[PDB]
């Protein structure tokens, strides 16, 4: 038993879509 | 032929309540694709894309 840490705002679709595939972008594609 | 980013042992199972979040379990052998800013990185596992933060995923073998 383990207590997951408090995920964090995932960074900004943007950089997402700077650092990801056109696949996870597609899920953002919000970029700012 | 195949490309690959990196990889990242799995150690908590993440609630994925977003799309581009991809969820995983306890344990787990995630396909990183990439770094993402750090603090997250790229994920594709099993035919689908997301992405997860490295928290989750101290690695074990990249």
């Amino acid at each position: 038993s383990k207590p997951q840490p408090a995920v964090p705002p995932r960074p900004s679709a943007d950089l997402i879509l700077n650092r990801c595939s056109e696949s996870t972008k597609r899920k953002l594609a919000s970029a700012v | 032929q195949l490309k690959k980013g990196s990889q990242v042992e799995a150690l908590f199972s993440y609630e994925a309540t977003q799309p581009e979040d991809l969820e995983f379990q306890e344990g787990d052998i995630i396909l990183v694709l990439s770094k993402v800013n750090e603090e997250w990185l790229e994920g594709e596992s099993k035919g689908k894309v997301g992405i997860f933060p490295k928290v989750f995923v101290e690695d074990s073998a990249t």
